[PDB]
RNA sequence: AUGUCGGCUCUUCCUAUCAUUGUGAAGCAAAAUUCACCAAGCGUUGGAUUGUUCACCCAUGCAAGGGAACGUGAGCUGGGUUUAGACCGUCGUGAGACAGGUUAGUUUUACCCUACUAAUGACAAAACGUUGUUGCGACAGCAUUCCUGCGUAGUACGAGAGGAACCCGCAGGUACGGACCAAUGGCACAAUACUUGUUCGAGCGAACAGUGGUAUGACGCUACGUCCGUUGGAUUAUGCCUGAACGCCUCUAAGGUCGUAUCCGUGCUGGACUGCAAUGAUAAAUAAGGGGCAAUUUGCAUUGUAUGGCUUCUAAACCAUUUAAAGUUUAUAAUUUACUUUAUAAACGACAAUGGAUGUGAUGCCAAUGUAAUUUGUAACAUAGUAAAUUGGGAGGAUCUUCGAUCACCUGAUGCCGCGCUAGUUACAUAUAAAAGCAUUAUUUAAUACAAUGACAAAGCCUAGAAUCAAUUGUAAACGACUUUU
RNA sequence: UGGUAUGCGUAGAAGUGUUUGGCGUAAGCCUGCAUGGAGCUGCCAUUGGUACAGAUCUUGGUGGAUAGUAGCAAAUAAUCG
RNA sequence: AGCUGGUUCCUUCCGAAGUUUCCCUCAGGAUAGCUGGUGCAUUUUAAUAAAUAAUCUUAUCUGGUAAAGCGAA
């Protein structure tokens, strides 16, 4: 909210390619911009669904031998692959980087508050734009059910019900919308008030 | 002194897993808060005010063994006495006390106080 | 670089350690059979504790095994299954971190043994649990509050487990600590699994309802504690000969200068016993009626067969040992279950369909 | 001073894969074996001799693949090598040598640190205390193996001799792993008996022979005993569709299908020490007060906001997508649950535009008709036109979220404080403002506004826990701890 | 140590603890404050047993290990009181 | 003891060599070369060049490598 703009950019994860959105998600962190970001299972990385399958796959073998649990975190989540991107980006050795990371929140299907809320895109980060035509890419969410994301399913049917709520809101939203304008339209030209601002104004809106 | 003292749950009351029973020590601290309750009978001070506000235990002097240990070496036994120290205190009435406030003269703040009160509405 | 040599086989499974002693007695699940639409709204498990172990025989049949019309001789688990009782209702909504219970709603009245599982100090302890929740039943009722938490449990809750209680009373152990188990409801419909629970509150479920002779359980419980122990008896390392200097008992070889690191995998001291274990495919013998007493005093004909003709009951002479009254519904188990002398373990529905033909065997 | 070699013991990985899985080759007919692939998940052994790795043999099993950390001497052994005794051959005048044979020859220290294995656990953090109960599952580890008999079978296949012990299906065992002590077996209660020697006057019953011996031997432990070890997807190898390059044709270029003992989940195991959820009681008892709703409300205080009203701010909000001709829409004619589906006509034809704001329920910085480190107050006209309050009932919503015994919406009823009124144009009056300062930025503000927190004495509401220690259980254990208890 | 400041001094010397203040690139200096009790220093020349962190340094003292970890366990070993 | 270890305050300025030779020399010296210091004599290379030192160029010599040769020794 109170921020050096918006202290919550709410980050729309579709069709964003992963290290191009967390490069820049990184460099807001570090300017204060504080930014959450939404649908990380609708993020795509490029190179074919087989050919990330097999790049997640070589990170887990790597495996600290004497008590694995000091080893590396495997994480299975395209919430927590994306925060691990963005982490990496980040010096979260230093005491800088933390404040950096607890700026950041990573939500696969968005939730809470977040839907009524507006997913901002970041066009850099656009996979559409920035990807040449003909070259196949993969989907996070796709790889991470593969080296065993569990929550695949559920969030499937999570984000259903969202959707859902979030198209009976844009109905009423719609109807609102032309009635806005009909009852600024009616009342405008029936004095000047309106013809005396829009109109020296003029621009084009 | 934490090591390699095991485990009593009894200081589970204290918070901290590591207790034992020193007797020894516990008796020796004893006879000298028997000393000092007694001379504060003396000073003619309240008996049930009286809260200890001090214990300082400070290392005394060693008094030296040695035992004679395998392979011809001799190696120190020592032992440990103490210097105790203990302080009695009356249970005192909430003491405050009060200091100032050196503040402000100026061009802003001549204006700041006088305009601000003066001709300034001040709401609710 | 010297080889092994000799392909050896690893001494101990990696997939039970790090062994640390366990934390709850009632077994944590890991797993239940889902909720396949259509089928019975009963509870997946019980808790029955051990009575011991008895020894049986009967005719083995298998089509082609020559274990045919030959009788089998068969080492037994006799576990007491006392009637539970169903004092509550939670259910759980499926987040992207996992499940999350939402609401726990409780019977109006708990009985003591119910409530003595929230304290570690009865006869200092004032009693006071649950009077206010019990409270909520004189006021009002759903429009404030109990059909309210209900309806919220309906209206999305998509996995339902319902709270059941022991009752430890009928089982002569000195315990009176009864335990708390959440037990799944594999019923077919959401909104009739809170309801039937809404029902079964300060009901007791009977044994007989969920299981059947013959039927394929799993038995989970916490395994015989048994101290810190040696080397060879935890990971069965092989007896150093006895030509050894100071210690004969031991591992030899930690491993090797490079890397500078002990390994886990190689066989230490340190605790064997007190793990929560899942094992499966366990056969029911027989679902054994306690019943009791018209004017005609019963107890009679528990461990009868309709070969043995003579009455009693599956009781030992002189009452199993460490355990042993053993007046209750029992379920009889095919003979090797995780878990000491009267520990709790609970008896769980199979996750999957054992098309295994020893059992779907009807054996007698 | 970095503890030789082997063998014992124990580790993990690697393949350049012998076996096992799934497969492609064959001068593979069957059987069988050979070659090559994905593959180290899972096997790769018991002995004779040698100190021996190596080697050489014997026996089984479908199969007895090869390597890396000169692994591994506070782990062993000290056998070979390689000390001081010793013998012999050779050589040497001799002493003495021999990397030539032979024989006897002290393996020292962990209680530190780390790692690891097990074992306790505090504080604070507080996306809302305490304590208890109940749970989730992040993340890490991960495991079942192979054969044989029956069966496919005297069949397929073969001119014959033979010949799929071949998946469906069935039973058993092996190797590995984890349990469990009922039976059976093992141990000794120094239990009971017997027995010897001695002692208790004898006797009974014992004592002493550091558990006296012997037979039996339970609560209990434990074997050689017995019981238990899940199921899918992704897709490799590979076989393939459709179809160009190359009119054609083709498993491939695009698009598309099945597919491993693999991998990753399910499952199995630790359980994020405090990562998080749910729920309960929420004290202390009265001569007391304590806490709680305190989100509160008051004097007052602390702190952030905006910082010169405000020179701000925003949890409505540009879809639902294959996607680079991919595409955002409107309307007429149909169609739909779905900016969905169909035909006609157009349209922002990744332009410049657009990307800040349509502030997209048309925000703000407006209200304020003097807009402000005062607030403006008070009159008219005509147009557009505003609304303040309360209660009941019926249904609905909640994915780490600032109060799920909470906040809505709708519908009906009750009355009457008329509390506000705004914009436009126009009247009347005035404090701030004249902040001295001609250099006004400099040490650079706060009346006020909004949000949180506080608590001195006091004030306005509600309610009357347990934990841990002692003592206690044995399901537990070195000690804490665990599990039971009054 | 010769000379000197008609040097300082028990009205507190030297010594020493010291978030006193300051000087010098530094070697190091002065001063304050506290403690102290009997003697001391600056400058110019003059002589050296002349400045320490070490030398598996020497000698004395002291830690962590560890108020307790090794252990203080062979010959049973007491015990009522 | 040609060996090992250590050698006690600071700042400023300049600043090496592991090469030559001989040596029972080769874990070391002497010696030459490199190094500093002390200065001295003169500055047209000095105090208010028609004298050089040493690097290009030029002019004047040398050479048997690269390449070439083998139907040249």
């Amino acid at each position: 909210m109170t921020g050096l703009t918006n202290r919550t950019v709410v980050i729309d994860g579709r069709g964003h390619l992963l290290g191009r959105l967390a490069s820049v998600v990184a460099k807001y962190l570090l300017q204060g911009g504080k930014v959450a970001v939404v649908r990380c299972e609708e993020l795509n990385l490029s190179g074919h669904f087989y050919r990330n399958k097999i790049k997640f796959l070589a990170y887990l073998r790597k495996r600290c031998n004497v008590n694995p649990a000091r080893g590396p975190f495997h994480f299975r989540a395209p919430s927590r692959i994306f925060y691990k991107a963005v982490r990496g980006m980040i010096p979260h050795k230093t005491k800088r980087g933390q404040a950096a990371l607890a700026r950041l929140r990573v939500f696969d299907g968005i939730p809470s508050p977040y839907d009524k809320r507006r997913r901002v895109v970041v066009p850099i980060a656009m996979r559409v734009l920035t990807l040449r035509s003909d070259r196949k890419y993969c989907q996070v969410g796709r790889l991470s059910h593969e080296v065993g994301w569990h929550y695949q399913d559920v969030i499937k049917s999570l984000e259903r019900k969202r959707k859902a709520k979030l198209r009976v809101t844009l109905k009423h939203n719609r109807e609102l919308k032309k009635l806005t304008v009909k009852a600024r339209e009616n009342i405008a030209k029936a004095a000047e008030p309106f013809n005396k601002i829009i109109k020296s104004y003029g621009y084009e809106v | 002194f934490n090591g390699g003292v095991g485990r009593c749950a009894q200081a589970k009351q204290w918070k901290t897993t590591q207790g034992r029973w020193p007797k020894k020590s516990a008796e020796f601290l004893l006879q000298l808060l028997r000393n000092a309750e007694a001379n504060a009978d003396c000073k003619g001070l309240d008996a049930d005010r009286l809260v200890v506000h001090h214990i300082q235990v400070n290392r005394a002097q060693c008094l030296r063994r040695r035992t004679y240990r395998a392979h011809g070496r001799i190696n120190p036994y020592m032992s440990s006495p103490c210097h105790v120290e203990v302080i009695l205190t009356e249970k005192e009435e909430l003491v405050s006390k009060a200091t100032d406030d050196e503040p402000a003269k100026k061009k802003l703040s001549k204006k700041k106080l006088q305009r601000q009160k003066e001709k300034m509405l001040r709401s609710e | 670089m010297s080889h092994r040599k000799f392909s050896a086989p690893r001494h101990g499974s990696m997939a039970f350690y790090p062994k640390k002693r366990s934390a709850r007695h009632r077994g944590k699940v890991k797993a239940f059979p889902k909720d396949d639409a259509s089928k019975p709204v009963h509870l997946t498990c019980f808790i029955g504790y051990k009575a011991g172990m008895t020894h049986i025989v009967r005719e083995a049949d298998r089509p082609g095994s020559k274990i045919n019309k030959k009788e089998v001789v068969e080492a037994v688990t006799v576990l007491e299954t006392p009637p539970m009782i169903v004092v509550g209702a939670v259910g759980y909504i499926e987040t992207p971190f996992g499940l999350r219970a939402l609401v726990n709603v409780w019977a109006q009245h708990l009985s003591e043994e119910c409530r003595r599982r929230f304290y570690k100090n009865w006869y200092k302890s004032k009693k006071k649990a649950f009077t206010k929740a019990s409270k909520k039943w004189t006021d009002d009722l759903g429009k404030k509050s109990i059909e309210n938490d209900f309806r919220k449990m309906l209206r999305y809750c998509k996995v339902i487990r319902v709270i059941a209680h022991s009752q430890i009373r009928l089982i002569k152990q000195r315990q009176k600590k009864a335990h708390v188990m959440e037990i799944q409801l594999n019923g077919g419909s959401i909104e009739d699994k809170v309801k039937w629970a809404r029902e079964h509150l300060e009901k007791p479920i009977q044994v007989s309802n969920v299981f059947g002779q013959d039927e394929m359980i799993d038995c989970v419980g916490v395994t015989k504690g048994k101290g810190f122990k040696g080397v060879t008896s935890r990971w069965h390392t092989k007896k150093l000969p006895r030509k050894t200097h100071k210690g004969l008992r031991k591992v030899a070889c930690i491993g090797a200068w490079h890397p500078s690191r002990v390994s886990t995998t190689v066989a230490r001291a340190g605790q064997k016993g007190y793990h929560h274990r899942t094992e499966i495919n366990k056969k029911i013998y027989r679902i054994g009626a306690g019943i009791h007493t018209k004017d005609g005093k019963v107890i009679k004909n528990n461990a009868s067969t309709e070969y043995d003709l003579t009455d009693k009951s599956i009781t030992p002479m002189g009452g199993f040992p460490h355990y042993g009254e053993v007046n209750n519904d029992f379920v009889m188990i095919k003979g090797c279950c995780i878990g000491s002398k009267k520990r709790i373990i609970t008896l769980r529905k199979s996750l999957l369909k054992h098309t295994k033909r020893s059992a779907l065997e009807q054996i007698k």
